[PDB]
């Protein structure tokens, strides 16, 4: 990426460290410290080293047994039967000096802290979100959540919300968050499993193009060597050995690699939409050009060859969409269905029966490379009826570009 | 033009599905 | 399955115990319990803990004789003809931490534990709805099923409503509602089986795609086998073969295996809607092409291949709907009709007489694999005049897609 | 695809569907 | 140009200085100087005399280790591992009497300095846009980067403003605002770097031709020497030249050059929008019919040859249009895919099949030199579907010269 | 023809002038 842009990999990282510091400050009693964001929270202000403080105390819970290795780039976390604690991921400690801020002594040792961690850090998916109306679902989901663990729990934040959103810009506390959702993720039956409600955004952050692979995968019903066959232009090509470059652990689901930006693994991820601006518009074009119902609100890109990459999505959505391979799967014996008969179809005119990439490359030349009248009726069917489209989506780029 | 490798990622297609649905839960609407 | 959401069977909860444990709460006498509860509930706030452990004591009916031997799972619930209560189908007792709260006095100890526990266990069944004009309903029926045993019965709880939403949540309240439900469909005649106006919808928890099976089998009017021969997409093929593992019990009207979820046997169902989304897509859509009022509401399933789904469906529904197989059921002597006359009619192009799916398998394939215009006809004709469709819906996605 | 068939082992299959979707039917909404 | 026209090239004035002079005026120390600028911000008037010599108190961090050395037209700025500071870009001083103004005391030494350089360098990039929708976007952005530095920062100019929009035009303001976008652009991960959220928009400041050749360049997809073969008209040719003159440094990312107007270099850029407004236009014009979101919104220029650079624009995106040049990317091994074209279509009204601008001037003469229909037609389908258009800008002009 | 194309001293303008559009698109509305 010459500059700012140049990508950052998970594996690069552990080239250079062994470890990740957890910067954890002052370290001074949990009462006082539940006094300090109970009150804080209530009040409208809470100071983020409280927060962490207090989060880190109320989550050493040296809990979950491991019955299987644990092991990322090197780093080994636990061998066999060991018991780990969710900080067995990070390390250290760095005392500054704390400052004042309002304090509740009714608080509880007993009633809190089987929720309060829960609240905090479900602050952290409430406050990424930024539609209003979409804010809300999650803050009562999160109401609920703790409410699950008694007290009739009432959202202690007013509706200042400023506090919480800024929680997000914290090094210290983006890593707790991350290392909560890695935690819970090797013991999902834990008990304290429910603490993932807000840190489960942390996993796969800022990883759209591998979530748009995955996305296109499924639509097509295609594998990802036969998806990758599929692409016609250069750039997403070079945008795609990026993302499959070897050695990140991209597909280890006990891995450090999918909390990359938030245990600041990475400064730029090579699995952004940004910067993987190529593959995002072609794969989510695609994949909207095959039914796809949140393809539509996906992100236009800057800076892309439009034109090119809509004939190679088009192409390929026509390819899918025409050749709906049917045949049998079950049979009350005997009767069975085997094709093959013609498979010879109108001259030189007939699209491939298949979905081979080659074929189709071959009758897209007989049509001297320009989209067929019924390659463009295809496209614009699947254009038209849709309804609340916002600018710069890729939903309105693909209804202003087919349907007419 | 250049031949296919799977780069080390045996699991890639259990993998990427995986992170579409944790994307889709990031989706705002409304 | 792969990560996470791995599908876990009824059967195999049983390998590692033969108990499913109800822990009932702090034993503190039936009448003060009444109090707690009834005052409780008109007051705005009663704890799930007062709530089960009140639905023991009223519950302990120990009126059912056997008709027949009880097994499921290996679980011997009773033999021959011997008497049980609906906790014959748990076990257990654990005690905590009881707190204080609103309580009267007043209540009769035997007047009110008739209706009550009706309405406690119906109010399962209201909070399990979000549009709160359906969600009225339910709570009217509710009224009335109370007013049918006590004439003087009026709504206890205030219009706040958000008080036993979470009891769903509780581990224990669900058992209770599950053995309530498991015991009266054995004895459907008891004279508390007016019980299940809100435990009913424990059955079948999470098992949606089941309920898709059989809505498909009876709207096209074909057994499960030769639903099963229609299937033309091999995800859908590998979703029937994960529900129709053996051994679990599905065709068992009276087992444990209906709720899997209540009982905690799996915390994740492989009946539902969304560990099988290609049967759910195609199956609803199917249905709804062949005039079903209820597929129309059925929820879009994400990440499936619409494409081929939708051929799929298309294909079949237009047999069905194209074969209708009329036969003279009753003759009235002598004067019978024998279809023997014309087996074959015009062209490659006539469709088959049947529903054999090889005989439509080979027809499709010399229309090129591509819909007819007339078969694109019959889904248009299917899908206008549907009004007032949601967003993310089966009945949209079938409107949008063959409404022109 | 290719091709595999079994007889389900369940048999009461028919009967059970359809009673299933009988109680789904009572959990929908208007 | 001829009259004040004349450009000045960012080389031609360090052969008559070597040293761009920043005159900071007056020592009135740190502490005195920030309760003025802190106080006339809240008050709604402060001396930019004040702002720019606090600014410079400021920023004395003499931080960042050289990585390699950096020279620019001939200045060694440093060599191997030396440590600059900010001000080592620049040079100089020139002290004399200042004007009295409000002054808190209650500001604190440490405490202000790390978020208020940011406040000051940030009222740049909002002082300069004009449209108040936007202005609080980035306002409210400023006020977000200061809560990350922190202290519950709240906006101290009040709805005055104006008070720094005049800054821009002092001289010595816009060398501090350089000088700090020059700095940490080298020094990316330094512990200030946030402070180039307003200092951004002086980079490359004015060279909007040169954005104009890289937004091209992107949308089709072609390098700049062949988006430079694609130009037909001999006034963009001429500001093409005027643009690529030697030993300017434009490819150079660690030099003085993108900052010709605000470090003084340049009265005259050769790289604005209004020095090259033939390229400008006929370089957007093309990029608007290529589905550019951005092309639609660039103004429309004065005094220029309208009909024969719309004429080349058409030519250029319609050459684009129709050849998206599709080939084969990645293979299972053997499957190859080799165009055995043919490479002919229909007779000499074919178009051609590449981006060769000789093939398509050739195929345009036998054209008659005129758009031809489906020339027309392509263009009207771009541009129709276009809503929102401004007055005077290239995507109006363009819906009325082809949505006919 | 004016003047044939010459690789003008800017062996890296490709890169440089594409990262001179993406400051260009943050001036925007």
């Amino acid at each position: 990426g010459a500059m700012e842009d140049p990508v950052e990999y998970p594996a690069d990282y552990f080239r250079k460290s062994k470890e990740i510091p957890l910067y954890i400050n002052t370290t001074k009693s949990l009462s006082d410290l539940r006094g300090y964001v109970y009150q804080g929270l209530k009040s409208g202000n809470v100071s983020i080293i409280h927060v962490n403080s207090y989060l880190y105390g109320a989550l050493k819970d040296i809990r979950g047994k491991l019955d299987k290795d644990w092991s990322s780039f090197g780093i080994n976390i636990g061998k066999a039967g060991d018991t780990i604690g969710i900080f067995d991921l990070v390390s250290l400690k760095a005392l500054d000096g704390v400052l004042p801020d309002g304090v509740s002594d009714a608080s509880r040792t007993s009633a809190d802290d089987k929720w309060l961690p829960l609240y905090l850090l479900g602050l952290y998916r409430v406050g990424r979100t930024q539609m209003p109306e979409y804010r809300k679902k999650l803050m009562d989901g999160l109401t609920n959540q703790c409410k699950m663990i008694n007290e009739q729990f009432e959202p202690l934040v007013p509706e200042g919300r400023d506090i919480f959103d800024v929680w997000g810009n914290d090094s210290n506390y983006t890593k707790i968050v991350a290392a909560v959702d890695m935690f819970f993720h090797m013991f999902k039956k834990h008990e304290c499993a429910s603490f993932r409600y807000g840190t489960i955004v942390s996993r796969f952050k800022d990883c759209a193009a591998l979530a748009t692979f995955g996305h296109l995968c499924k639509i097509t019903g295609m594998s990802t060597e036969d998806v990758t066959t599929w692409i016609l232009n250069r750039e997403v090509a070079d945008e795609m050995v990026q993302m499959m470059l070897p050695g990140q652990e991209i597909d280890k689901a006990d891995s450090y690699m999918p909390y990359l930006i938030d245990f600041g693994l990475s400064s730029k991820s090579p699995y952004s939409s940004v910067k993987n601006p190529a593959f995002h518009f072609w794969g989510q074009l695609t994949a909207l050009l095959l039914r796809s119902t949140r393809a539509r609100n996906a992100r236009q890109p800057d800076d892309i060859e439009y034109t090119s990459l809509t004939t190679a999505g088009l192409l390929y959505a026509y390819a899918v969409g025409s050749s709906a391979d049917l045949a049998q799967q079950f049979c009350v014996g005997d009767n069975k269905y085997t094709p093959d008969d013609s498979t010879g179809g109108l001259t030189t005119n007939a699209p491939p029966q298949g979905r081979d990439v080659v074929e189709w490359l071959g009758w897209f030349e007989d049509q001297n490379r320009k989209p067929t009248p019924d390659m463009m009726q295809y496209a614009k069917r699947a254009v038209m009826s849709l309804q609340g489209l916002r600018e710069k989506t890729i939903g309105k780029y693909a209804k202003s570009e087919f349907d007419k | 033009k250049v031949r296919e490798y799977l780069k080390s990622y045996s699991r890639l297609d259990q993998a990427v599905g995986e992170i579409d649905e944790i994307e889709a839960q990031r989706a705002e609407k409304s």
